[PDB]
């Protein structure tokens, strides 16, 4: 388990690293998207009514 | 020894970087998991 | 004024008409027997067009229009003021484009070369007719043909497919759809695959019809050829269109219902009609 | 925010009409000038500049490398017809044709014109040669359609000029491009497919006469074919049209 | 009779084209599929060999899971009837939640639930293609030109499903998956915005389908034309200049006054069909948001008598 | 049940850790979505209801 | 039957994984989906009506 | 014959190990459907 | 009729192979489906009435 | 000759080939025997 | 065989890295369902 | 006769182990026939 | 994390800038949109109501 | 490694200017988000 | 580093007279939001 060191002897790491950059983007939109989309976590509307500012 | 061409050293080099910054960035990730748990848990 | 090329390419011959009275080129148009033709035709339809907006009291274009004479006349002539003008206006667009046809024509047999390109104009000029003249023609009266506005014949194409329904139901308005997206899409993919041979990434050498079949053949496992494709073009716009004016031909004079209506004949075909179920069961 | 103008009825509808017709200005700008880098600047019907060049300036120069060591071409630059054009001027006026001094299809003008090319056969990926014989070409047939090998071949004025002997075919298109037809005189001539119309029993030209199959320019390599040659054979037969048939 | 160039009357078969390797990774390139006599009378007739890498697996492995839920959803709203499946094909639909929910992704599998994981299979599928797209024309050394046009096509299928209904606030504004389904969705986007046909941007979208349309059976005619002096290897004429190529220009220059380039021409093709959908998303993205009824805006701008 | 290292003797190792990956990506998701859909364990509304929320 | 290891001479290893592959995984995705439309067999809506979750 | 280039022993060994994980496949699957048929049967 | 053999001298082993198993599981997918749409062999609503889950 | 077998490769393939087509028969025989126990369609 | 050239030095080294990491997914995955069926199960 | 590249010996095994498929196949369908006559007459 | 500058013997400084400055910039202006949309913290707005200029 | 070309002290040299940036932008970053969470928080 | 050619006096040279450009215009903003502060201030 100490060996995963060789999987860059296997992809190339120009590849990996451009795989791996657009999919923690659009993971983290995605989630924050979620969150936004439900009334129980957009924090834009939860300061909203928690300070009373509508 | 490989497909991409690259030395043992070299690999173990680079994986050692790389996890580096997982490592960071994992840990921040849990902060902020934390930080929102707390503030508002979803369970 | 001539290209660098141009000189050796002037030669006399060629006409259907004339052959030396209309022989001769006005910069770099050529005028023959046609393009006098055309030119008297092209430049009387616009002032009409003109002198139909002091009749209509506008002078924003986009609100100018000719109206085709209304559904009292029937199919024979009308007051100029009402609907005589656009049948002279439709009577000079028929000239002007049989004639820029026909004056393409002889330009290609000056340059020795085939016909397609004006057999190609006329399938647009035949939807045309059909719409302006052959349409009206069987309904029976002029007042079935698009005026000519910049958005008031949109005006007639929303309440003429808004008459059998919605329109989406034609049959052969879906196969004229598909040509027409078929043949835009085959355009870019035309366009970007000759411009990214003959410009390459950087500092690299101009690829060659071998790479443009290998680039097609790996991304979607076929590729039609450069004489392929060129056929496809012309056909996908010459099906389009023909399509077009066959969805038209027979709106009103075959077809009267709403074109939903017409795919119940398979929905009720004998063998399921009675199969309990489904969107229609 | 629907009605929300920024003065008079100017919306963001407004906005985006307004700025497509500025960007469709400078499209239009780009995609003509991209077009003036072949037969520029314009000329006088004698060979000079003109006075007028035209709204649009011209592009700035563009180098295309060849893909097999052919050299560099940077368009827009110095051109020339590099051939006697043999014609004569029918009026001192400008806007007129140009009359042939002499047999016109011979001369390479008119329909019947020609381009001096690159004197080279034209090379596929591998560097080997695009066209060549079907007998040389290893592995291609007949695969469907008519063969049209040793058919007769009939002119214009229903009379047979000769007999198919080989096709030359496009390697890496694997399309027909000549039919080599041998004449009574027994030398070869190559014809280009696309103006030979295959029958069932026999191979008809439209373009030339029977007389003209002996006047079709001949090739200096029997299994090669350049694209100076190709530009002669295919605007020789095709101003046979106009012509050559009287 | 006149042979006019539309169909090849001999067909000429050899070796099968194994492509050039510039820097194609040549194992995740196939072995040369068949040959068709039928197609060989219109173009090539070889099929394959294709590249299918590691953005090939993520896209047909996508595109296979959204056709393959669109199919199983048609095949519980037939009842799992074969014969009422075949019957009402062209009426089965997958729709998008129901606007009470808005964005949100609370709403039952059956009520819009497997719309939403269709639409991730469609996402993934579509934007992927673009990444295989563009490296395809990278391995080989050629111009980005066909990623970037599918990119303009990208646009409005972005617009019409993610970005507009994001913007108005719910997943409802967009297009169900049918084939009669979405021809509804069309017809009835129209009627909700008070007629399309008055937006500019629709209309500008509209005048470049047409003149695809023109463009194409114009180059199309043109090429066919010019191909008996070699015109139809563009390419070849772009390097050395010949007869096809000034005869081509010499027409278009007698007849309209003004002409193109055999390399320029490739560029009004390209630049005439990305604007199609290119300026469709705009039309489609201020539809709603921006104007709620066209033919109103229309008459305030013109363009409709008051 | 043992000689299945030999399979890395048949089959690409590249092509074989992509189409993996690949799966269990569109896997995990799917199977989260459908969470979402069904409202008897979408993990966000369970927690509104429970804590009093939106 | 003992002599069915005669199959892969016939067939080529890797195109047969892959098609298996994709095979079981449609069908197992398929199976799941009609129990799941069968309210009979849905287990998310079966421990819901149990455990009085809605 | 020899489509795929494998030989007789090579094709042994190949079928032997698919064997194994087939059945460790179904072997799952029987006690998967094993416990759904106690749980909620079919028949 | 002991002579069937020689069916193997005419068609490739490959094509054969191949076409049967698309033509035998495209058969009984649509058998299973007629069943299933024939509401007296739908197994799956045949067992909600005899244990009443519904 | 078509598909280049011997004589004999035809007899051995078509050997297994019927070992396969008798054991898919016998399952579908014992699958039909249960159907119809459990609920006859005749 | 013999269709990628990895031998069996390298095709063990392959596995076992390769299974290292299934029983490493597996784990986590076992955990998650167990957490989750206590917080709220489903049979 | 030709067009094939058939024998007099070629066609005759192949016409042998044909229509014995032949009769096989129609002594399936007899059988099915008589049985579903039995159970069901059509007249 | 003292390794980093090693990524630059990777990707081209020429695309990575440029691809920073395109997502940094498209991700300043989503925000800023975002805001200007939910009438809670659009600036514009609460100027107008804290001065009373409407 | 070392596909695009740079040496080692020219990584050094790119990196420490990058780097000079990235803390610099954000320095501004965080002073922006301390005066909006000031005037108006959100959580 | 040579991915345009300037030879790091030139380069020196034109960054010298971009940041003069670039301080004046940030300059006139810094002015004019002043201005705009000072006769209606949108805080
Ligand atoms: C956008 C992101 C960029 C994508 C393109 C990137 C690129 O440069 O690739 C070049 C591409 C390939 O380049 P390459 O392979 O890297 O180059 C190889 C060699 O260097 C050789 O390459 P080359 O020489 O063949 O390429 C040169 C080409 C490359 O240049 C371009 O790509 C221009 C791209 C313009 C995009 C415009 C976007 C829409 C703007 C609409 C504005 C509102 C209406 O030059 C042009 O095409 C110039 C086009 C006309 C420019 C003049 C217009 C002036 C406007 C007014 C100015 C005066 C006032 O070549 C193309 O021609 C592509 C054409 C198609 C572009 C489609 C763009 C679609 C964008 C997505 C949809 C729209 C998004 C939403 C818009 C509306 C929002 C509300
Ligand atoms: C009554 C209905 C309305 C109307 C309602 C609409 C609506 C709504 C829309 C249009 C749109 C358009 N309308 Mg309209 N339109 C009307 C009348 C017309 C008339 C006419 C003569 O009356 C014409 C010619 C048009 C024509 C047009 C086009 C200009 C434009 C569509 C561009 C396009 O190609 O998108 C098609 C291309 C795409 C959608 C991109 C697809 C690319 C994707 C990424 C590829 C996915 C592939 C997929 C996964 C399948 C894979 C299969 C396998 C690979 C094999 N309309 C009337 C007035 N019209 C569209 C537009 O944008 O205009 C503003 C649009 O949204
Ligand atoms: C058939 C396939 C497609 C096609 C092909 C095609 N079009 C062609 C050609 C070809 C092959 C030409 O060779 C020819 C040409 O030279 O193009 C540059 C042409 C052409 N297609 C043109 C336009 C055009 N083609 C269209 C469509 C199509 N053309 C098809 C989709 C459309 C559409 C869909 O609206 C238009 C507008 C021109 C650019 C040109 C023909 C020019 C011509 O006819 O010149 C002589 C006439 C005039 C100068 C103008 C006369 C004006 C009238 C006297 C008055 C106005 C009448 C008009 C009806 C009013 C309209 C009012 C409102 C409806 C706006
Ligand atoms: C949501 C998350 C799904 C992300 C994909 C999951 C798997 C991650 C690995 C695939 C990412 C990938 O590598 O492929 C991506 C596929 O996007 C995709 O499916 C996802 C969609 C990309 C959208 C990008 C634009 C969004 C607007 C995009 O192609 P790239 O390789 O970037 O092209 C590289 C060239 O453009 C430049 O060199
Ligand atoms: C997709 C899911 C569909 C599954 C149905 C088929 C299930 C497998 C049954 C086939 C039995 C063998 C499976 C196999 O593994 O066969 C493989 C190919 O399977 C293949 O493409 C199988 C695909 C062929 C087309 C399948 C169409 C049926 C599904 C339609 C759905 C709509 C290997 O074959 P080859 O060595 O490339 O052949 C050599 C060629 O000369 C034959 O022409
Ligand atoms: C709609 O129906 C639903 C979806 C609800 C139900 C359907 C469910 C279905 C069909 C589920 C199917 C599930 C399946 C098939 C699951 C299979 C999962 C597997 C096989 C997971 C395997 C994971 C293995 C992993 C993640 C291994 C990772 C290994 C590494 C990360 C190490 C890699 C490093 C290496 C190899 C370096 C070695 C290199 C050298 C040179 C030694
Ligand atoms: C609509 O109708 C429904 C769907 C309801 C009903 C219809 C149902 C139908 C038609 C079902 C059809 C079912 C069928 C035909 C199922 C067949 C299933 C099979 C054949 C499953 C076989 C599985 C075998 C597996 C998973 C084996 C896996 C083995 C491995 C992963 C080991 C890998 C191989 C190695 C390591 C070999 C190594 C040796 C060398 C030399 C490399
Ligand atoms: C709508 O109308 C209705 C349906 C109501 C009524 C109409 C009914 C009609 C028109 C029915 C028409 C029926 C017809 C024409 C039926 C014909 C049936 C025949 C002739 C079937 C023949 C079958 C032959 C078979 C199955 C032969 C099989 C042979 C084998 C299995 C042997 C395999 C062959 C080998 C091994 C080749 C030997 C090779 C070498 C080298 C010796
Ligand atoms: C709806 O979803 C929302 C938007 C609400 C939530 C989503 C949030 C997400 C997904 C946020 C993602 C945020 C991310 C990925 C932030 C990452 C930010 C980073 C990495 C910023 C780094 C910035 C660094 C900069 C700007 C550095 C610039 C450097 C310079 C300006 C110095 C110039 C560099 C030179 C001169 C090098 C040249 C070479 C030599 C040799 C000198
Ligand atoms: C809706 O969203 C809103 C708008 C509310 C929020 C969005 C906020 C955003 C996107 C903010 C972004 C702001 C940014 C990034 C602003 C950047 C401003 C910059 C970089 C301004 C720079 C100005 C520099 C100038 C004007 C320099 C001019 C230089 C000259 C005029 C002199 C030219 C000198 C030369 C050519 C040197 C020649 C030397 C040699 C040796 C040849
Ligand atoms: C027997 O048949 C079988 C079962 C074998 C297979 C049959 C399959 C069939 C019958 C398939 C039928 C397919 C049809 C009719 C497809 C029609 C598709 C159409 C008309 C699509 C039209 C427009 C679709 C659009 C514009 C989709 C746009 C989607 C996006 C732009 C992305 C969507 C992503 C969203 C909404 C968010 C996803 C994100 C998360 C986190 C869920
Ligand atoms: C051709 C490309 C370049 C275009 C010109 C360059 C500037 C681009 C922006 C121009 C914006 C101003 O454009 C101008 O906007 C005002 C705003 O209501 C329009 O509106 C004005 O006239 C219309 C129509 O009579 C009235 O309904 C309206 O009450 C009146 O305010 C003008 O009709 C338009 O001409
Ligand atoms: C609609 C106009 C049709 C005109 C067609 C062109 C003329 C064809 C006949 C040209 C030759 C006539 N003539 C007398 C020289 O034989
Ligand atoms: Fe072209």
């Amino acid at each position: 388990m100490s060996k995963f060191y060789k999987i860059w002897m296997i992809f190339d790491p120009r590849r990996v690293f451009v795989a791996q950059g657009v999919f923690l983007f659009l993971l983290a939109v995605m989630i924050h998207l979620i969150l936004l989309s439900t009334p129980s976590y957009n924090w834009l509307e939860i300061s909203a009514a928690k300070y009373n500012r509508v | 020894l490989g497909y991409t061409g690259l030395t043992d050293e070299q690999a173990q080099e680079l994986h050692s970087v790389y996890m580096s910054g997982l490592w960071l960035f994992s840990a921040v990730a849990i902060v902020a998991h934390l930080a929102v748990y707390i503030w508002r848990p979803w369970f | 004024a001539l290209l660098s090329f141009e000189r050796k390419y002037r030669v006399p011959g060629g006409t259907l008409v004339g052959g030396n009275l209309f022989d001769f080129w006005v910069g770099p148009f050529y005028v023959g027997f046609f393009g006098v033709a055309t030119f008297f035709f092209a430049a009387l339809g616009i002032i009409l067009i003109a002198w139909s907006a002091v009749l209509q009291g506008t002078w924003n274009p986009q609100l100018i229009s000719v109206y085709p004479p209304a559904l009292e006349y029937g199919l024979g002539g009308a007051p100029l003021a009402k609907g005589g003008l656009w049948q002279i206006i439709t009577i000079c667009a028929t000239g002007a484009f049989v004639s820029w046809a026909l004056r393409e024509v002889e330009i290609c047999r000056k340059l020795g070369i085939g016909y397609h390109i004006p057999f190609a104009f006329a399938f647009a000029i035949l939807a045309y007719l059909t719409l302006v003249l052959f349409r009206p023609v069987m309904m029976g009266a002029w007042g079935y043909a698009f005026p000519y506005g910049i958005w008031t014949h949109l005006d007639w194409v929303s309440n003429t497919g808004y008459t059998y329904g919605n329109f989406h139901y034609n049959p052969a308005h879906m196969i004229a759809i598909t040509f027409f997206f078929t043949n835009a899409l085959a355009l870019a993919l035309h366009g970007a695959l000759v411009l990214s041979a003959a410009n390459p990434e950087k500092g690299k050498e101009m690829r060659t019809p071998d790479h443009e079949d290998t680039f097609f053949r790996d991304l979607v496992g076929y590729s039609i050829g450069t004489l392929g494709i060129h056929r496809l073009g012309l056909l996908l716009s010459l099906s389009a269109v023909f399509f077009s004016a066959l969805c038209m031909i027979i709106t009103g004079t075959i077809w009267f219902d709403q074109w939903v209506d017409w795919w119940q004949w398979w929905v009720k075909l004998p063998w399921w009609a009675n199969i309990p179920g489904g969107i229609n069961g | 925010m629907v009605g929300v103008t920024a003065f008079g009825n100017f919306d963001l509808a407004s906005l985006a009409i307004y700025s497509f017709w500025i960007f469709l200005a400078g499209l239009i700008y780009y995609l003509q000038t991209e077009n003036m880098r072949e037969g520029y600047p314009l000329e006088n019907e004698d060979g000079t500049p003109a006075a007028n060049q035209g709204p649009f300036p011209l592009p700035k120069p563009k180098t295309f490398i060849l893909p097999h060591g052919r050299g560099t071409l940077t368009v827009p630059g110095p051109e020339s017809e590099d051939r006697p054009i043999a014609l004569a001027r029918t009026a001192v006026s400008e806007g007129f044709p140009h009359a042939p001094t002499g047999d016109p299809m011979k001369d390479g003008v008119g329909p019947a014109s020609w381009v001096a090319r690159r004197d080279l056969p034209e090379l596929d990926g591998h560097g080997h040669n695009k066209i060549k014989p079907m007998k040389a070409a290893a592995g291609f047939y007949v695969s469907a359609g008519k063969n049209p090998i040793g058919l007769p071949v009939r002119g214009c004025d229903l009379e047979i000029a000769g007999k198919v002997v080989d096709i030359w075919v496009d390697i890496p298109e694997q399309m027909a491009r000549f039919l080599e037809v041998e004449l009574k005189d027994g030398s070869t001539r190559l014809l280009p497919m696309q103006m030979v119309k295959v029958q069932s029993n026999r191979v008809h030209v439209n373009a030339l006469s029977s007389d003209l199959f002996a006047g079709i320019p001949t090739i200096k390599s029997p299994t090669e074919v350049t694209l100076l040659e190709e530009d002669k054979i295919c605007g020789y037969v095709a101003g046979g049209l106009m012509y050559a048939a009287p | 009779a006149e042979y006019q160039n539309i169909f090849t009357q001999v067909q000429v078969r050899g070796p099968a084209d194994l492509g050039m390797t510039e820097d194609v990774n040549l194992a995740n390139r196939s072995g040369v599929g068949p040959f068709s006599t039928l197609l060989g009378w219109f173009g090539n007739a070889q099929l394959g060999p294709i590249y299918l890498g590691s953005l090939g697996v993520l896209s047909l492995f996508s595109g296979l899971m959204w056709f393959f839920t669109i199919g199983i959803w048609f095949w519980y709203q037939a009842g799992w009837n074969p014969a009422v499946f075949l019957r009402d094909l062209f009426f089965f639909s997958l729709e998008p939640p129901a606007p009470e929910y808005g964005l949100s992704f609370a709403a039952p599998l059956k009520e819009g639930g497997l719309w939403l994981i269709a639409s991730f299979f469609m996402f993934v599928a579509v934007w992927s293609w673009w990444g295989r797209t563009y490296l395809r024309a990278q391995a080989l050394g050629m111009g980005k030109h066909t990623a970037w046009a599918f990119l303009s096509a990208i646009w409005l299928w972005m617009v019409l499903g993610f970005i507009r209904p994001i913007l108005m606030g719910s997943w409802s504004e967009a297009v169900p998956y049918g084939i009669f389904s979405h021809l509804d969705w069309t017809n009835n986007f129209s009627l909700v915005h008070g007629n399309l046909f008055y937006n500019p941007f629709h209309g500008l979208s509209i005048a470049f389908l047409y003149g695809s349309a023109l463009l194409f059976a114009m180059h199309g005619a043109t090429i066919l034309a010019v191909s008996r002096f070699g015109g139809e290897r563009e390419l070849e004429q772009i390097a050395d200049r010949g007869t096809a190529a000034e005869r081509a220009a010499l027409f278009w220059r007698w007849t309209m006054g003004f002409n193109a380039t055999m390399e320029g021409i490739h560029r009004w093709a390209i630049w005439m069909a990305v604007l199609v959908t290119l300026t469709g998303g705009i039309g489609i993205l201020l539809s709603g948001t921006v104007v709620d009824n066209w033919y109103v805006w229309g008459q305030n701008h013109g363009m409709a008598p008051l």
